[PDB]
């Protein structure tokens, strides 16, 4: 019965930053982990990044090592996403995504509306 | 007798990163702790004594501090040699040598999709007499995968069986083998026969099936 | 230096006895008290017995007491370790690791000088030759790129056995799992390599296993169906 | 956690082992002994702290946890065994060498103990109760103007000039030497009592006597600079009803002295004087401790009492304790004249004020027993209560001001009993609303701030009504005085009420 709420996006410049962000409600946070994902048009179902718990780091996907940065805040239960220049072969739709394990095995049921990036 | 829990329980971090391993006691015990450094399958060596000091033959690298009953393990700049096992472990008294759990840690590494390829056995089998269908997830992260063993639209548990191997040391990647051993009964089923597996990498669980 | 070794592990029946050897090569035992630390394929550390050849106390851990018994000797500088009927969970390895008295340097230092390790494990079936099958890739579908070719061997006794791929000439790709203990009390363990397709209908694909104590090498073809 | 909890839970758990049997279960406790032994070897005492650590005289102190731990050892080696009677014998020789070796470097573990003996035995002064009946009696007779408008204005001009000057004095000298002048001070005021020729010499007694009456503060800080805030709170309490109980005994006392033992007054004054040089000698008897109030800055502090210095609720509190501390003291320092005035009997053994002290002192202690109990909201029925707490006092003056009659001023003295059943029933309600909302160094900087205010309105009334050459007038207009001003209190904490 969980829901999620993002925001953010905009026509970016190569060279530019954003600022992607991930609310939750529901249930508590800190024993669950949060996951980026991304759907670009043509293609579908593909991945962005993942925050596991609360004393941890996050872990990104092959092509944006270096390049992002995922914080998690869980007084407000928000994660961010800092978009720090993005190539302009990254015009996708960013999806949001709550997981259902404490494990963080990948028990994932619920995903977010979306958000319209895209660079130049 | 006591317990002795060891919290980040899975690790991760790249070439020169500090990490904070901490470990709480049961008991008020005093600044005596131990840990250590274990390579899979070597032995293991005192790396932390007295929860303050440093040993001599470990690098200067690695210290601990005491606060309360919660003991914690630093280490500034991560060596690609200390990619190990950190046990925790209060010295108390001689018959209260009481362990962690034990704090693999990993490489910082990507996460990649899981390749995940099912595999019936050949006709030797069925003239055996016991099946046994395997499905293979190669070049992941981390190691915590989950399959589900959809046979007959159904989660047959309690009859997998997983075996994760260590991580390699050509690109710091995982597999995992989950293998079904199922009797003759296997063989008067319905005709699909599939592995149902979520991932972290992958946005929805992977099902992958065969017939006959 | 001064340091430790350990021997007499193997395979032993469900209850039966087996001696270990602890022996500290450089040092002697009325000085320094001997330790027993098991750890579980798998699991983590966790301790079993001790003994201190200076005044006697063998005080054992809770899980192996009344199980197991200990005696240390001067004379030779070595330890004793005399286990009967035992238990599946004794599938282990067995570290002999020295540890001071007190006060001062012996006691604030920790174990510091662990031994090799020795193991023993527990299982009711005794040594028998590996079932070797093929894992065939099914490239009459989801082709065009890689695959993956596959032995899975099973029914097996003892822990270490090796798998080479075309005599050890294919290494690149090569994943060998771990023996996953079977519930049938036998062992089982796959291994893979990653080939591509174009390769796949040209280059033929063996698959032999290494056995040491069986004396056993089943060299298998893999082929698609 | 440094060193005295260790101890103190070591002490336990040892008290525990001594009068337990079925040794299986005993392992905890000895391992929760070797724990505390353990954690208390790096601690750096307070005795060895002004020597340099890693120091020769320092490797008797670890000899000693190092044997202590040895015999632990040896306890909990035969205790692993199933053995049930060599832990008590080793419990026996940890015993003897937790007395033998640690104990060198442990100055005094009765601390808790001597407080409550210095509470209940160096507080006896049987001639407290009867000052004003030996001033006015067979044998010098001062006459009542020269008790009244003559002695004790010296005592709230000198009760100002010692809470001014010497309250740095007091902060400063690590509170024994502040002990030890006080205790001289009792010395003073009874040498001065027992050898009086005139009326300035009187003068100079209660010029002596306001360090006596300025300095209880200190005694509260001693316990503080001596006890550490981990133990500070039942120690506290138990040195404050050592307080309470040792002023009981010297009414009682002093009452079985004048009263039932028909002794003198001189005697009484000789048996006072030997208590208090008793008191000297114990004072004598301290430990000088080392952590201080103001000792051992300012911008801190002035950032933590911006937040506190226009708050109507403190304010209140604030106000409310000088007016009513001044009209306590104004009530106290002349209550014993007109006890001497109503019922004037030259006989000893029928003068009953000490009675009606020790009364007064069990009802205070009663009343502060029944203060932080109230479990009833502060929102509205605080100046309410004011008003009608000031009307109480309001009446209790007023019974003491018109009462001429011998056989009433009985009750009379009850009355005074009930003037502390409305004063300390609110003191601890006082503390509670102002402590609790800063630290305890601007706590006590606020409460010394609260007693010069009320010092200064005492010494403005002191001034005004009792002296010769403005007003000039008796005590009984001073009494009737007094009514009205502790009615024109109750009409304006009514008006602030509703
Ligand atoms: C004219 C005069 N009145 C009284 C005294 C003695 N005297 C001054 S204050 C006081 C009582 C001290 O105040 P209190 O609040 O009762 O202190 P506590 O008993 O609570 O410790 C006494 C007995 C005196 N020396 N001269």
């Amino acid at each position: 019965q969980v829901q999620l709420q993002e925001s953010g996006g905009g026509l970016v410049q190569p060279g530019g930053s954003l600022r992607l962000s991930c609310a939750a409600s529901g249930r508590t946070i800190s024993r669950y982990a949060m996951s980026w994902f991304r759907q670009a048009p043509g293609k579908e179902r593909e991945f962005v990044a993942v925050a596991r718990r609360s004393g941890d780091g996050a872990f990104y996907a092959d092509s944006v090592q270096g390049r992002f940065t995922v914080s998690r805040d869980d007084a407000k239960n928000t994660v961010y996403l800092q978009m720090n220049s993005l190539k302009p072969e990254d015009t996708a739709v960013y999806y949001c995504a709550i997981d259902s394990d404490t494990f963080y095995s990948g028990s994932y049921d619920y995903w977010g509306q979306g958000t319209q990036v895209t660079v130049s | 007798d006591i317990q002795m829990t060891q919290s980040p329980s899975s690790l991760s971090a790249s070439v020169g990163d500090r990490v904070t391993i901490t470990c709480r006691a049961s008991q008020s015990v005093s600044s005596a702790v131990a840990w250590y450094q274990q390579k899979p399958g070597k032995a293991p060596k005192l790396l932390i004594y007295s929860a303050s000091s440093l040993y001599s033959g470990v690098p200067s690298r690695f210290s601990g501090s005491r606060s309360g009953t919660d003991f914690t393990l630093t280490i500034s700049s991560l060596q690609p040699e200390d990619f190990a096992t950190y046990y925790c472990q209060q010295y108390l008294y001689y018959s209260l040598v009481t362990f962690g759990q034990g704090t693999k840690v990993e490489i910082k590494r990507t996460v990649a999709a899981p390749s995940v390829f099912i595999f019936p056995p050949s006709d030797s089998q069925l003239k055996s007499g016991t099946a046994s269908v395997v499905c293979l997830l190669n070049n992941f992260y981390p190691r915590e995968a989950k399959v589900q063993w959809k046979v007959d639209n159904a989660l047959q548990s309690g009859n997998s069986q997983e075996s994760v191997t260590e991580q390699d040391s050509k690109d710091s990647t995982y597999s995992l083998s989950s293998t079904l051993t199922l009797s003759k009964a296997d063989y008067e089923k319905h005709k699909v026969y599939a592995c149902e597996v979520t991932h972290q990498g992958l946005s929805s669980p992977v099902t992958k099936s065969f017939n006959r | 230096e001064v340091q430790l070794v350990e021997s007499g592990g193997g395979l032993v029946q469900p209850g039966g006895s087996l001696r270990l050897s602890c022996a500290a090569s450089g040092f002697n035992v009325v000085d320094f008290s001997l330790h027993w630390v098991r750890q579980a394929p798998g699991k983590g550390l966790e301790w079993v017995a001790y003994i201190s050849s200076s005044s006697g106390s063998t005080s054992y851990a809770d899980s192996v007491k009344g199980r197991f018994t200990i005696s240390a000797d001067t004379s030779k500088n070595t330890a004793y370790l005399q286990m009967n009927s035992l238990r599946a969970e004794d599938t282990a390895v067995y570290y002999c690791a020295r540890w001071g008295y007190w006060p001062g340097e012996p006691w604030w230092k920790a174990f510091d000088y662990w031994g090799q390790g020795t193991l023993v494990t527990v299982s009711s079936a005794s040594t028998k030759g590996p079932s070797v099958f093929p894992l065939a890739p099914s490239s009459k579908s989801t082709s065009g790129g890689t695959a993956a070719l596959g032995c899975l061997v099973k029914d097996y006794f003892p822990e270490p056995v090796t798998v080479s791929w075309n005599s050890g000439a294919l290494t690149s790709g090569v994943h060998t799992f771990p023996a996953v203990l079977q519930s049938s009390g036998l062992y089982s363990l796959s291994s893979v390599v990653t080939v591509p397709s174009s390769s796949l209908g040209t280059q033929t694909y063996i698959c032999n296993v290494n056995h040491k104590p069986s004396n056993t090498k089943v060299d298998k073809k893999v082929e698609p169906k | 956690a440094d060193l005295e909890d260790n101890w103190e839970t070591l002490n336990d758990n040892l008290k525990v082992i001594e009068k337990a049997d079925n040794a299986a279960q005993v392992k905890d406790a000895l391992t929760k002994m070797r724990a505390a032994a353990l954690d208390a070897q790096k601690a750096t005492p307070p005795k060895l702290e002004d020597k340099s650590p890693d120091s020769p005289e320092m490797k008797d102190f670890r000899h000693g946890f190092d044997i202590l731990v040895g015999q632990i050892d040896d306890a909990l080696k035969l205790a692993n065994e199933g053995k049930v009677k060599e832990a008590q014998a080793a419990a026996e020789q940890l015993k003897t060498t937790r007395n033998a070796y640690i104990q060198k470097y442990l100055s005094w573990r009765h601390l808790v103990c001597y407080l409550c003996f210095y509470g209940f035995m160096a507080q006896i002064r049987p001639g407290e109760s009867f000052i004003t009946p030996y001033l006015l009696g067979p044998d010098k007779n001062f006459t009542r103007e020269q008790v009244t408008n003559e002695i004790t204005p010296v005592l709230s001009y000198s009760y100002l000039a010692v809470l001014v000057p010497v309250f740095l004095l007091t902060d400063y000298l690590r509170y024994t030497p502040v002990l030890l002048l006080q205790g001289l001070s009792f010395v003073s005021v009874w040498l001065l009592l027992l050898l009086g020729h005139s009326v300035a010499h009187m003068q100079l007694m209660e010029l002596f006597y306001s360090v006596t009456m300025a300095a209880r503060i200190a005694y509260s800080s001693y316990i503080f600079s001596l006890v550490r805030p981990a133990r500070y709170q039942r120690v506290a309490g138990y040195s404050r009803a050592a307080v309470l109980l040792g002023v009981f005994t010297s009414s009682v006392l002093g009452q079985l002295l004048v009263t039932v033992g028909r002794v003198s007054f001189s005697t009484l004054n000789y048996i006072s004087l030997a208590f208090l040089t008793f008191s000297v000698v114990l004072a004598l008897f301290l430990k000088r401790p080392k952590r201080s109030l103001f000792f051992n800055v300012l911008a801190r502090m002035l950032r933590e009492l911006g937040d506190s210095l226009r708050r109507p609720q403190l304010r209140l509190w604030s106000l409310w304790w000088v007016f009513n501390s001044a009209g306590y003291y104004l009530v106290v320092y002349y209550v014993h004249i007109l006890w001497n005035e109503v019922d004037p009997t030259t006989n000893s053994a029928r003068v009953y004020n000490g009675a009606a002290d020790a009364a007064s002192t069990l009802l205070g202690a009663i009343t502060s027993f029944a203060a932080g109990f109230v479990k009833i909201r502060w929102a509205r029925w605080s100046k309410l209560l004011i008003a009608g707490v000031t009307a109480t006092q309001a009446g209790l003056v007023f019974l003491l001001a018109h009462t001429r009659h011998p056989s009433s001023i009985w009750l009379c003295y009850a009355a005074f009993v009930l003037f502390r059943g409305s004063y300390q029933f609110l003191v601890p309600i006082a503390t509670f609303q102002i402590a609790s909302s800063l630290s305890k160094e601007l706590c006590a900087l606020v409460f010394g701030v609260n007693t010069f205010f009320a010092t200064i309105v005492k010494t403005i009334i002191t001034f005004i009504v009792s002296d010769v050459r403005g007003l000039g007038l008796p005590v009984r207009k001073q009494f009737q005085l007094y009514s009205v001003y502790f009615l024109i209190l109750s009409i304006i904490y009514f008006l602030g009420a509703m």
